[PDB]
């Protein structure tokens, strides 16, 4: 009776055998399919040049990210660009939208630029003040500046500057801009009556202001505003426009929701209440010509 | 005879039951693979030629970044640890879980694989790393800039933890077989790179030394081992593309066992591939991470 | 007849190597696609189970 | 804002 | 590991 026993087995054990054989022919399959990286959704694109408008007039149709060497820059670098339905690009160097990034930092941040580029421009950001001086100081050819303020209601306006510009950081990076070219958000950056004083307007202005930071002061006031503010920024004494202020939640803050009372908040005087922080806030550039030429 | 065919047929069939197992789970895997995993990883602002430059730049949390070593090439992403041992840390190697196959080629050791870094959950930018090696181009380039620090660190299945530090590290160029060289070491887990294995003796443990070895991989033998039989390789034995000698102390890419412990009946050709550092824990334990970090010397 | 369950014996002695590699290998293998593919499948691997059955084919030889 |  |  052990014959069939016996041999019951060897039917078997070559049976498992051959599947084995089989088996790692297909574990050989599968390492085939496992040698690519994880897909990133977040793609650089590959169209580069001196600005946003220079690629976008290479042909680039599509906002995102891109690198770009101004003419004078030592490397080049990533930026955001928004090229739009008319082939125009422009570099935003500034994003608010929900305050997850904390705008309180120090001359080196500001300074080499901080927070997250996203390809669906939906993070916040400050690009950096040696980007922003490099790109605005290219070659002879005026840049605008558009601020674009947006409420907590979906309302939301503009303000354009002719020939904007950041200077080296040897002279602070001040900002300076020929003119007001228009906008229903108002010219902040020339001050604002607060009423609290007659002299307020002029102290509260921002053109030919150099940038401050807490750990480098440069504004013309005696104290520290953009340490009391908690921001980076062109202060006077102190401020009309705050872009890099503290994000209240909802836009409507108090003198009792602020450390030290004064309102230190996303404001645009001339639009909202100094007392009415913006839900989102974009400072992008372009060349002049650009602006409906 | 009597008991004996009793036995071995519980062994013929319930074998030819765990290879049905193994059938299926192999099949539902291939079909997984139909679809990728991803990542999203929004790029910081802040870069620089390394992560040293990006920590003294403001860089202070551990993430992705983009480093450009040099105006030649193309930024790149890498993952920058800013917390251990003063931060400024770039990876160039890094083992934590199994996700990666290391048994690669050439040319992938060449160029880098695996990934980079993946999301911290809930966040838009890419706080975790991932398994990689950043490729033996780039780190021969970053080497190469001035005095380079070399930073290993290991855990056990256990918890617990020790690093080797070396205060010199060079990879030469692919013309070299991008050569390694090692000095200054300090550290808890035993100076594996220069010294070999601490439980050999005489020329055992010297041909365990990779400190001046050439890179191999499976497909490109450059190791210590004076063969003829192909098979007979280190990189094809033990699994992963390494400074080899004949044939390792350490085996920073070999195969991630589960578990730590495991046996050469185990071991794909039988030997000690594991994700191993010798001058800790011998060759039969594979450790749960594993990673090597750089920053400019000083 | 003997001569053929002497055979076996050492026949099921090895395939119980090969499985027990296999097995090893397949679950490293399966694991490495966690960081490629849409996900890894969940499992583990039986060694007691591989080491109970060969202590007992090694007794059964004596 | 302005300062005193 | 070594090859001796
Ligand atoms: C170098 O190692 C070889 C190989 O020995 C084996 O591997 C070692 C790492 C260790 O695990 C040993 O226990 C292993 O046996 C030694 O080779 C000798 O070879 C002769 C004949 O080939 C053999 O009879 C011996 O058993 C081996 N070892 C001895 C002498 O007992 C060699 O001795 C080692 N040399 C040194 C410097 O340690
Ligand atoms: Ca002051
Ligand atoms: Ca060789």
């Amino acid at each position: 009776t052990h014959d069939s026993s016996i041999r019951y087995l060897q039917e078997i054990y070559n049976s498992n055998n051959q599947k084995i054989v089989n088996l790692k022919e297909k574990v050989a399959q599968l390492e085939a399919q496992c040698q690519e990286p994880c897909k990133d959704t977040v793609q650089i694109h590959d169209i580069t040049g001196k600005d946003c408008q220079d690629i976008a007039n290479k042909g680039a149709k599509q906002s995102g990210l891109y690198f770009i060497k101004p003419l004078k820059a030592n490397q080049q670098f990533l930026v955001y660009c928004e090229i739009d339905g008319s082939g125009n690009g422009w570099t935003v160097f500034q994003k608010r939208l929900d305050g997850s990034v904390d705008f309180k930092k120090n001359w080196i941040q500001y300074k080499e630029g901080f927070g997250h580029l996203s390809p669906t421009g939906t993070t916040e950001f400050w690009l950096g003040n040696e980007k922003i001086h490099l790109i605005s100081t290219q070659s002879a050819i005026p840049y605008a500046l558009r601020v674009e303020l947006e409420d907590w209601n979906g309302r939301t306006s503009t303000a354009d500057y002719a020939m904007f510009k950041v200077g080296p950081e040897a002279d602070k990076y001040r900002l300076t801009y020929a003119y007001f070219a228009g906008g229903d958000a108002g010219d902040a950056f020339d001050g604002f009556d607060f009423g609290d004083d007659p002299s307020d307007k002029f102290f509260t202005s921002h053109n030919g202001m150099q940038f401050s930071t807490w750990d480098n002061d440069n504004d013309k006031f005696e104290g520290n505003c953009a340490e009391q503010d908690g921001s980076g920024w062109w202060m006077n004494k102190c401020h009309a426009g705050h872009l890099n202020g503290v994000y209240y939640q909802g836009g409507t803050y108090s003198k009792a929701s602020t450390p030290n009372g004064y309102a230190n908040g996303i404001i645009w005087a001339t639009w909202k209440t100094r007392w009415y922080s913006m839900k989102k806030t974009t400072m992008k550039i372009i060349p002049f010509n650009r602006l409906t030429i | 005879i009597p008991t004996n065919l009793r036995v071995l047929r519980s062994i013929l069939e319930n074998l030819r039951s765990k290879i049905q197992k193994l059938e299926s789970d192999v099949s539902a895997q291939m079909e997984y693979c139909r679809t990728p995993c991803t990542v999203s990883c929004n790029i910081p602002v802040v870069s620089g030629k390394e992560c040293e430059e990006i920590i003294r730049k403001g860089g202070e949390t551990s993430e992705m970044y983009l480093i450009q070593p040099d105006s030649s090439v193309k930024p790149y992403r890498v993952y920058c640890d800013m917390n251990t041992e003063n931060g400024g840390w770039t990876v160039i190697q890094n083992r934590q879980d199994g996700s990666v196959d290391f048994g690669r080629k050439w040319d992938p050791y060449k160029q880098g694989f695996g990934n980079v870094a993946t999301n911290t959950d809930g966040k838009n930018y890419c706080g975790l790393p991932g398994e990689y090696w950043l490729g033996n181009d780039k780190i021969s380039q970053l080497t190469r800039m001035g005095p380079t620090e070399l930073l290993i660190e290991m855990e056990d299945w256990k918890g617990d933890k020790v690093k080797a530090h070396y205060g010199g590290f060079t990879v030469q160029n692919e013309a070299n077989k991008y050569q390694i060289s090692v000095n200054k070491y300090r550290g808890t887990a035993g100076n594996a790179l220069m010294d070999g294995a601490s439980q050999l003796m005489g020329e055992n443990r010297t041909m365990t030394i990779h400190n001046g070895m050439f890179f191999s991989t499976y497909d490109r033998d450059n190791d210590g081992w004076l063969t003829s039989d192909p098979r007979k390789q280190c990189s094809k034995e033990d699994g992963g593309g390494w400074w080899y000698n004949r044939c390792h102390a350490a085996n920073p890419n070999g195969r991630y066992y589960w578990g730590g412990q495991y046996t050469w009946d185990m071991a794909k050709h039988g030997t000690d591939d594991g994700v191993v550092w010798m001058n800790w824990k011998g060759s039969w334990y594979s450790m749960r991470k594993m990673s090597m970090k750089i920053r400019p010397f000083f | 007849k003997v001569q053929h369950i002497q055979l076996l014996q050492k026949n099921v002695r090895a395939q119980l190597v090969d499985m027990k590699r296999l097995e090893v290998d397949i679950d490293i293998k399966i694991r490495s696609c966690r960081g490629s593919c849409s996900r890894a499948l969940a499992r583990e691997v039986d060694l007691k189970d591989y080491e109970d059955q060969q202590k007992q084919l090694e007794q059964v030889i004596a | 804002g302005p300062r005193p």
